[PDB]
This record gives C-alpha cells, structure tokens and sequence, in this order.
C-alpha cells in the first residue's frame, strides 16, 4: 500500500468502517427501553 | 514514471502460470469451513489404495467376469495368467492406479500386486506369482518364471497374498505411455502344486487380483489423459 | 484370546454378534459424532432421541442366487419406516446421522462366493435413457426394499448395470470407497461404521440421501453338489449420533 | 533425506507380512523389503506435482461461445441473433477438467478466470474492426439482458470486464458456494416432488455471464468467439471416488450413452498373453 | 469470534421480550433466543461487503 | 530500465477493481466536513429497522 | 511474495500441503492391524 | 591478479621440460617459460565467456513449422491441410545448436523457449488478420489433436500458451530427462531385437508441440510460420568428444552423406608451403 | 497502479538476453543427479588437450 | 536478483563455474608425471 500519487483522492478504497451501530435508527427513543420490560409502562 | 522494458512473452497466456489477479467480488465473505471426513491432499495418497484388476479381460463386452481369474482343479505346473507391466495400458488402464498414472508422463517406484482366493474353505492350493524384470521375454513355463522375482503362495486362513513388484530399473523413471526402452517387464502366475477341491464340490474357483502403489511411488509431468473425450 | 473374527456391537437395546467377521471398517478413519457449535448454522436447539433411534433395524433379507447382480440401498431412505427414527425424519425439517452397517451371509465350508459391501457418499445415479433424462424421486427412494440390480429398467428409473456402478464408473474401482468383502471361505459378515459426510452441517433427510450401501456379488455363488442354489443376505443398520432439528408438521413425500 | 527402501536381508520367521486378508477392506502397506532382499535407496522426491493444489491448479477451457457485431436493425430476438450471448456458468460442459474435478466428491477453491476473445470475418470485409468485449456477470436474481443495449449493461452492481477482442481478460473469484464446499455429486432433489430434477443440476444455479460487443455495427459482419478458462487455487478436496469410465451425455448428470463401446480393452489373445 | 446465537433454554417469566409497542417508533432488537430454545452458533461474518464504501465503491 | 513481463488481463477494465489513479484536480482542497446526524456505515445497520409489509396485496 | 491485492482470492497458488497421510484410505479399520501379524487372528 | 607468464631466464640443466612421450596419453602442461626467456605478464582474463553455461546459454532456432488459417469446410485431414501442425520435440533438426551440444556426450540443463509467429498473406487479402496462436505441449501418452478444433485443445492438463501472431511467446521448462542427464549419443537399442532402431532416436521420445490458430477463418487465407528458439540455463556437461566434421543427414543418428567433399583443406602447394 | 514508462527495446527478443521466465511445468521434480566422470566447465579446459594436426593435407 | 517465480527452472543463468581443472583430460595418467622429469623413466 504505497501511494504513488500526491493527492488523497488518488488513493484506493477506504476499507471496512467497522463501526456498525444500528441503534440511532432502530432505537431513536428519548426514554431508554429495555428488552423484556413493558414497552409502555 | 519508473523506466521499464517489456520482455518477450508479455501478453501471453500460459495455462500453467501462477500469478495474482484482481478479485471480481471484493469484500465477499466465503462460507465457513466445516469438518468433512476423507480429505485428500495428494494423488499419491489414493493410489496406495488397491482396486480390482480386470485381468480376465477376455470378454466380448465389459462385465463382472472380467475381474474373475479362473483357477482349475487338478492342473499341474500350468500357467494361470500373464500380463506385461505397462501400467498405463492393458489390464491396468481402467484401474484407479492406471487411471491416475495416466494423468502424468513419468512414473517410478514399486507396485503392490495382490491375489485373494475365493474358492471353498475346504479346498487347497499352492500357486506361484512371478515378476520377470525387463531384458528377457515373458516366461513360458513355471521353471522360466521361477528364475526371477517370485512368491510361492499357500492358500489358507489368510486369504490374500501380496507380491510386491520391486522397482527394477536402470534409468530412474519410466514413461506411463507404453514405451519399449522403459518397459517394466512381465507378471505371471502358475500352479506350484495344484488346486484341490473337497468332496461334493464342482463349482468354478476364482481369484481376485488387486493393484496399488507402494510409498516408494513417484509421478511426474502432468498431462491430459486418453481416458475421456467428447465430440 | 480375542480376535477380529469375534465381535459384539450394542446400540440401544439391540446387540449383534458375529464369530466370523473380518475386522470392521470406520469410513475415512472417523467415528460418528454430534454437530459441534463451531460448525453449526441452524440456530434451533436440536433433539437427540439417543437410544430410541440409535439401534439396529433389520431389513428384509435378499436372496443370493447364481444369477444375482447385486442390490443397492440408500440412507437415510432405507430406514424411513423404521420405528421412531423414521417418524423423526418426516417431522423435522433437518437432521444428521451416522450409522453402523452390518451385512450378514453364512454358508458352509463347501460353498464359495464373494460379496463386495461398499458405502458410497453422494451416489448420484444415472438414467438408463441417457441424454439428459432425470431419475424420478420415487426411484431413488426404494425404502427398505432397496434397488435390485438384476431387475429391468423402468420409465423414470436409474440404469442398473452392476458393471458401471449405476453412474458411469467401473465396478473394480468401487474399492476406493470404504468397503469390506464377505468372502464365504473367510467371511460370514461385513461391518462398516459411517460418520456424517456432507458439505453442510445438517440437511433434509427426505430430499437427499447421504450415502448408498451396495452389496455386489463379485465371485458368483456356488453351492455344493445338489444343494439349494441360493443363500440369504441380510442387512442390519443402526443410526448413531442422530440429531433432528426444526420440528413442524409431518412431511408428505412423493407417493 | 527420505529413504525409498531400507536395506533388508534374508528372512525366516513366523512374521509373514505378505499374507493378509483383503476382505477387511484395508490395503496393508507392504514394501519390497518385505518380500525380497533390498539395498538402501533414497526418494529424492516430495511429490509436489501430485498435490491437489497442483492437479486442479492450472487453466483449463470450460466454455466456448459466440457473439457477433452486425446491424441490429429489424432483429427481434437479439439473444438469438447473437448480438449478445449467455453462459449459464457451470464446469461440467467440457469433459477434460470435469473428469479431474469428479475424482473427488466435495471440492473447495477460489477460481481464476481467463477469457480469450478472437475475431473472425468469414465474408467480405475491408479491415479487421477493433472491437471491445463486455463480459458481465449476472448473479441469480439480477435482470437479464434482452437486447445488446439494455439498461442492464450499465452494470452498476454486477461486476463486469471490458477488454479488446484478440486480447485476454483475467480476474479471480472467491469460493462462492453456499455450503462449505462445492458438490461434484448430489444424490438428491430440490424438494420432495415426484417430477422435479435430480442431481447437482439442482445445486448449480450460479447465474450467467453475458457477453456482448460494445461497438456499433460496421459495414461488414464480425464473428467473435469467446473462450473461458478456469484455474483453481487454494484447493481442498474430499472423498475420492472411482474415475469416470464412460463418456458423458449431459451437464451435471452422471448419465451415459446407450450402446457404448466397452471401456476395458479385450485381450488380443489369452488371459496368459503378455 | 462473534456469537450469532447464544444458548437459550425454557422460559417462564414476567419479562416478556416479544411484547412491544411499535407506535413508539422503535424496532426493539428481539432475537430468536427470545422466543425459542437455541444452541450456540457463531457469525463467521463481518459484513464487509455491505459497507457503504463497498456498496457505492464499484 | 527494469525488465518486466505484462500478464494476461493487462488493459482490461474490471468495474470491480480498486486501484489508485491520478487526480485530475491536483491541490484542490475539498470543503470541510461538518456534523450531520444519521450517518450510515453498513446496509446491515438499516435493514434492522422494520417497515410495513403489504401483506394484503390483493388489490 | 508481496500481495498487491486486498482480497485473499487474489493471491496465487498455495504451495505443497506437506501432510500426505494415506492411512485414512488404506487402513480405515477399527482394530489396528500390524504388518507381519495375522490379518485375521 | 593471475600471472600469464612468469619471468624466466637462461637455462642449462638436466631437467628437460620440453621432452615428453605423448604415447602416455597425456598433454604435459608445458609453458613458454619452459623453452624461452620470458618476462612477467598478467592474465587480466577469467574466461567467463567460454564457460559451458555461456556457450549453450543463448537462444538458437531449433525448429520452423507452418500452420494456416482458412476455411476448414470439406477438409478431411486437418493435420495435412495444416489447419494445425505438429513438432516432434527434438534439438537435432537444425545443425547449428546441434553441433554445439554434440561437443559433449551427456548434457543436463533447464530450457528457456521463445516462440515467434509471423503472418503472411501471399494471395489477395483486404487486411492483415489479428490471429491468436495456441501452442500446446502434448506429452507422450496424451491424446493427439486430429482436427484444429478437437476436445484436446481444452488443454485441461497439458500446458499450453496463447499469444498473438507477430508477437513472441516465452517460458522455461525444467530438466525433463528420465535419467540424470540427456544423452547426445547412445550406442544402444530399445530392446534386444534384430530389426529395432539404433541411436538416441530410441531415447528421444519427448512428445509433440501442437500449434493452431484459434480464430475461425477469414475470407482470405493467412499463412503463419512458427519459429521455436531454445536457450539452455543451469548447464552441466560431461565427456567431451571430437567435433562434428561431416554434414548431418538425419535427426538423431550420426549418419553422413555418401560421396562428401573432403573436410580437410588441401594445400595449394607443398607440405612446405606457408 | 505504479506509474511506468516503457523504454525503446520493449518487446524485442535478443537471443542473448538472460532473464527469468515462468515455468511451464510447475512443481515438476527433476531426476536426481548421479556422479558422472569427465565433467567439463569451460571450453578453455579442453583446448589444452592436444589432438593430431593434418599437416600433410596434400592428398 | 529477486526471483519472481516459484520454480528453479525460472531463474536466469548460473554465472561462471570458476572451477577450471583441465588435468582430468590433460593428465589422466596413473603414475604422476612431473614436468621436467623423464616422461618414461
Ligand atoms: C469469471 O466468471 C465468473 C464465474 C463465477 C462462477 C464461479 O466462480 C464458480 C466456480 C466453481 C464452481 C463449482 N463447482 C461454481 C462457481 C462467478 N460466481 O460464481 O460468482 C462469477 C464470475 O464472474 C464474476
Ligand atoms: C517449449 O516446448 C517444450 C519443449 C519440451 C522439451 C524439452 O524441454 C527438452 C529440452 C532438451 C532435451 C534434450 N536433449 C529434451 C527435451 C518440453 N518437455 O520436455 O516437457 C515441454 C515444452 O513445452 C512444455
């Protein structure tokens, strides 16, 4: 992985992000909801 | 830009080269390996397993009988069977050994030839197997055969006799394709005493012959086989 | 004091004994075992009936005559109607199992004959019609009756020339598969232990037969003068390390 | 290094290594030194060329197909006119490589493809056109091309290669089986149905490779023949079986022709003939 | 490495993980081990091919 | 000049390859990143969000 | 042996296995059989 | 470094280095300093260019053959029509390299081949076709091609090279002899037979190289001539012999023409002529 | 992709060059060497052995 | 001198042997003969 070019845009693909946090989409609720506890208490 | 000079051969496609190449499916994650019994790493592993030889290939068509070597009662010093040792042709051509051997140009090493008696338990017999190394003709009578590598087999509780065909050669490799300079010699079997059947027994008696390679074995120069075609 | 000749095998409440065996074969030198977590995929907790399915089941005896060509059974098919094992096969989506095959055939020291007993993994049969004809489900699922290699072809069925192993390969090389011989002058029985062999951790037990068992006469049967020109051959099979998964309603299969 | 044969002399014992019982199903490792007097010799051999990695590790032609560059005006069925063509990926169409693969039951490996395209102008032509070929992989589920100029050739997600005719295309593909290994044989069906197909044809739904010529038509017609080569790498094989003996008749099934010549040679003489 | 499913057995509690209220706008991360008896299995998968870098990267 | 041998495939355009290439706009300075909520890294993240199924597609 | 590509499939041939154990095929018997001893005791 | 001649002065002794007896079979290493007064001089020479590795280490043409691209319709014998051709591998067809190799009895080395293919269109043609050549090695025992389009060209196991006409093909081959070295001469036969062949023609059964043009035919006919070059590397040679004096007549045998011109020049004058 | 510039001579076949080339027979194991008397390493070795001169080439 | 290929046959020329012993051809006599001493004593 030797960069032959001067600019960043020249480099190849970034490689896996390895972050993977779905909660900002699956659980965007204000009050935390614990699996197993009443959804509506 | 790094100065380069392209050499002759550039652009060629050598079916045998072994280089790297870009993956058409980047980031693809192949299925996990699970355990599967019977893994094979080298063809030399499997040619050590013996398979049946269709020694009696004297029939009009292919058939179970091609594997049955007839043995006759009260015959004495007579010949039971014979064959040259071109393992890539003749009786051997269809066997696992012959089949694999044909995927290569050169071979060397020792062969493992065995015979299993199937005649009634109360019957008896003494046969003599013989390997005649190259240089002379295939033996024409027991005496001639016995003068070379041989084994006197006594039929008994242990049903199978295993005669090895020790690598006997000057040049250290022979061609799988039948070639005179590299001929391997001849294999023959005779009656040492005779086959004796018990009372109330008249059925035909047969021998089953097997062929396999010893760890001794070597095969070189991979090539296409004459055992398949289309279109 | 012991010998390869004499053996006992006990699975569940069934026990077979033999005083004239020739050792025993364990396919690819591997004893059957259960599916380990590292190899598993299906998340369902499996069911292990153990002793109620891992026992010896004896099929109808075949009759070896001077003209027999051979017989072919398929597993798990051959045991689909065998007690609780069979029931579990149809009530579950998936399952895996190993077996202990025991083929029996006794005669006298005056008879002569040699049977080849072999286990072939993924024995994909060929259509006798050639070209690109298929082999209908029914014909590769004969049940415990198995396929008789000396019976005539039939529309939709497989070819049966013993010589070409029902698949375009020569009989003589069948020995590359885990096998054993029942040579009347030496043998009385043949025993083969089969571990689960597949490219998947577990599979459907009805739409796929993992191995087929073949009993093929090589050296023809010969009986002493004036004796009955036949001998019976009996096949006894016992599943082992059997796992069933994905239980649902009972499956309904072709015919 | 390794000894090929140890030195062994005369023998007279109750230990008879050459007397066995093949009905056990075993092939006792008997050696020449067990039945004759031998001298010491070495192997000077590793058997590297018979390693399965080497055996399946070289390029073999697995398919030949044809496409052509010509006026598409009026042509209703582009596929039939061969304005573009298909290849239902499979490795059992050409028998040479097939017999090798079928020496085993299960097989796992990565594949390295090399695609060669050669031009031909059978009729009158003033020059040889400089055509560019586009080979696009169409995985099962992807829309198939209907015309040599579909929107499908945009190939936004399907991987595809563009290369000049006369030149060669090359790339490798990881092991794509759904299981842990590929099946060379499959004693089963897609489901428990009375009429459904039998054999690995049920497991081999690998998709298609669509080939076309990107150039518009020239005054003359150009015939481009495409040859696909396959080389396996990082090989693994399981359960060796009996080699194929009879000729093949169909892709994927073990079927063999009715009335075929005997495979075993018949002696020109006796069973005693040399 | 990563577990795809943990081993889970019989269940009889007041903690009902499979009863939720989708009107909250959330997709509770319910697993097979929450409604059936499961065995242990591993992922043997990272999901590298579904990374946006890969998705738009060709 | 370093002796080389070009391999088959040279010249091909594989829509899937991932190599370096010269920048047509050297020294260009892209706009600074600012924070934007809802970043997605993997499609496996979003398929975990459920959507309605048109089960009664009998119309 | 420098890998120019990111994926494993891109690399060249594996090189000799160097395992070579034929016994799982030549001697798949339950009770060990010693060369020289009675095959059937 | 090394001295070419040492300094030697007057001499008057009973040690006569220049009196020998050639019937012993030896060539006593007599030097100029043994018969004349010499000064000191150095070699400034290693003799690197006369090393056998260098002598046989350069490419020499070993065979020229021809194949052609044309309509195959109606042609019964493809081989004869040269739709494809053969080369029974051997290195004694073209005399230049042969004489060098035959300076020794036994020879061992790896070979580096370079194959050049040149097109030619003798008759009327509108353009020069862009043909691709396929050279496939057919080891003894492999099925030989019968038609330029056999299944044999699948070359699943046979190694083969594909390259453009006008371009050049290159690859090396390890020492493939069956013995420890190749024989340049062989005073023997294949077996003890009254009529069988004599000479190395008995040992040289190296197989064939089949050449063909992958492209289908064009309207015109194209003649492709193939030239194979051989360069030895990692050389070893044994038992040097007398150089070849008379012209060759056949591949492999030492035969020479009946009625050949004398090889030794005849003096234009006396035995005293300068 | 590493930027390169091909120099004049590229593509030529110089019968005298000495470069590497791919082996057409990978993994092939050549026959073991055995001892053979009379090995020659340099032609300068053998021209030191004398041979007869056809001085009287007057025939 | 970096070998790009896996097999030995692929490598280039060997380089000068640097052995150079002509005596096995020029002096293959049983009894050593010293220059200056009677060839036939
Ligand atoms: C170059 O053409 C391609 C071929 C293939 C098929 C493949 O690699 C394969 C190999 C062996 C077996 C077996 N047995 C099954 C499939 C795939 N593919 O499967 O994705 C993609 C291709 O272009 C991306
Ligand atoms: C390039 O063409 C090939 C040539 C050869 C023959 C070879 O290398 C040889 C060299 C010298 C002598 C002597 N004396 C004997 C044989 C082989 N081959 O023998 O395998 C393969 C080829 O293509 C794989």
């Amino acid at each position: 992985v030797i960069n032959y070019y001067k600019d960043a845009a020249s480099t190849s693909s970034a490689g896996q992000s390895l972050s993977m946090d779905p909660s900002k989409f699956t659980e965007p609720v204000k009050d935390l909801m614990l699996k197993g506890a009443p959804a509506l208490n | 830009g790094l100065p380069t000079t392209t050499l002759p051969g550039s652009g060629q496609f050598l079916t045998t080269d072994d280089r790297q190449s870009p993956s058409a499916l980047p980031n693809y994650e192949p299925t996990p390996r699970i355990h599967i019994p019977g893994k094979v790493h080298n063809l030399l592993e499997i040619i050590q397993v013996d398979t049946l030889i269709p020694m009696n290939n004297t029939h009009t068509k292919d058939e179970v009988n091609s594997y049955l070597i007839p043995l006759n009662a009260n015959r004495q010093n007579e010949q039971v069977f014979g064959t040259n040792l071109f393992i890539g042709d003749g009786v051997f051509k269809t066997t696992l050994l012959g089949e694999i051997v044909q995927y290569y140009t050169h071979w060397s090493g020792s062969l493992r030839f065995s015979l299993m008696y199937t005649g009634p338990a109360l019957s008896s017999a003494k046969l003599i197997l013989a390997y005649t190394p190259p240089g002379a003709r295939g033996p024409q009578d027991r005496r001639e055969a016995m003068l070379g590598t041989h084994v006197v087999w006594d039929i008994g509780l242990q049903s199978t006799i295993v005669m090895t065909i020790p690598w006997t050669s000057g040049v250290q490799f022979r061609y799988t394709d039948p070639d005179t300079y590299t001929s391997a010699g001849f294999l023959s079997c005779w009656y040492q005493t005779s086959l004796i059947l018990p009372p109330e027994t008249t059925g035909q008696v047969y021998l089953l012959s097997f062929i396999s390679a010893c760890p001794d074995f070597k095969l070189r120069l991979m090539k296409d086989t004459q055992t398949i075609s289309q279109t | 004091g012991y010998s390869d000749r004499v053996q006992q095998i006990t699975l569940g409440n069934s026990t077979i004994t033999t005083q004239e065996a020739a050792n025993a074969v364990v396919c690819y030198a591997e004893w059957p075992e259960y599916l380990p977590d590292v190899d598993a995929s299906d998340v369902n907790k499996t069911s292990k009936p153990d002793t109620s399915v891992c026992r010896f089941y004896t099929l109808d005896s075949k009759t070896w005559t001077t003209g027999s060509k051979g017989w072919c059974w398929k597993l798990p098919d051959a045991l689909k109607d065998m007690g609780v094992f069979g029931q579990n096969m149809f009530f579950h989506s998936l399952g895996r199992s190993g077996y202990t095959v025991h083929v029996q055939c006794n005669a006298t020291k005056f008879h002569s004959g040699c049977l080849l007993v072999v286990v072939i993994p993924e024995h994909q049969l060929a259509s006798h019609e050639g070209g690109n004809v298929s082999v209908k489900y029914t014909f590769t699922h004969p049940g415990e009756r198995g396929i008789d290699l000396s019976s005539a072809n039939e529309v939709g069925g497989p070819v049966k020339d013993v010589i070409y192993n029902m698949n375009g390969t020569l009989l003589g090389n069948l020995l590359i598969f885990p096998h054993q011989f029942i040579n009347l002058r030496t043998n009385n029985t043949a025993t083969i232990v089969i571990p689960y062999i597949n490219s998947v951790p577990i599979d459907s037990m009805t739409r796929h037969n993992n191995v087929s068992l073949m009993v093929i006469p090589i050296a023809p049967l010969t009986v002493p003068t004036g004796a009955t020109p036949s001998l019976p051959i009996t096949v006894t099979i016992a599943p082992m390390c059997t796992e069933f998964s994905g239980i649902r309603s009972k499956s309904i299969v072709p015919q | 290094q390794t000894v090929a044969s140890i030195s062994s002399g005369p023998k007279h014992t109750q230990k008879v290594p050459i007397l066995t019982a093949n009905e056990t199903g075993a092939t006792m490792p008997v050696l020449p030194s067990d039945s004759i007097e031998t001298r010491t010799t070495y192997m000077h051999f590793n058997g590297s060329e018979t390693d399965v990695e080497c055996f399946l590790g070289r390029a073999a032609c697995v398919h030949v197909t044809e496409i052509q560059n010509k006026d598409a005006t009026g042509i209703d069925n582009h596929r039939e006119a061969k304005l573009f063509n298909d290849w239902k990926i499979n490795l059992s169409s050409l028998v040479q490589l097939r017999k090798k693969l079928e020496l085993f039951t299960y097989v796992r490996f990565d594949s390295e493809y090399t695609i060669l395209a050669t031009a031909s102008q059978p009729d009158s032509a003033n020059y040889s056109s400089n055509l560019v070929v586009q080979a696009m992989y169409v995985p099962p589920g992807a829309p198939n091309p209907k015309e040599w100029d579909d929107y499908t050739w945009q190939s936004a997600s399907n991987p595809s290669v563009f290369f000049k005719v006369g030149d060669t295309s090359r790339f490798s593909v990881p092991y794509v089986g759904l299981a842990s290994a590929y099946n060379c044989f499959y004693d089963g069906y897609s489901h428990d149905d009375a009429e459904t197909q039998y054999g690995i044809t049920v497991l081999n739904h690998m998709g298609s490779m669509a080939f076309r010529i990107v150039n518009e038509h020239d005054e003359h017609k150009t015939l481009v023949k495409i040859r696909v080569y396959h080389r396996a790498k990082h090989v693994e094989a399981w359960i060796p079986r009996a080699p194929r003996a009879l000729p093949y008749t169909s892709i994927g099934r073990t079927n063999y022709p009715k009335n075929t010549e005997p495979v075993i040679k018949k002696r020109k003489g006796d069973i005693k003939s040399y």
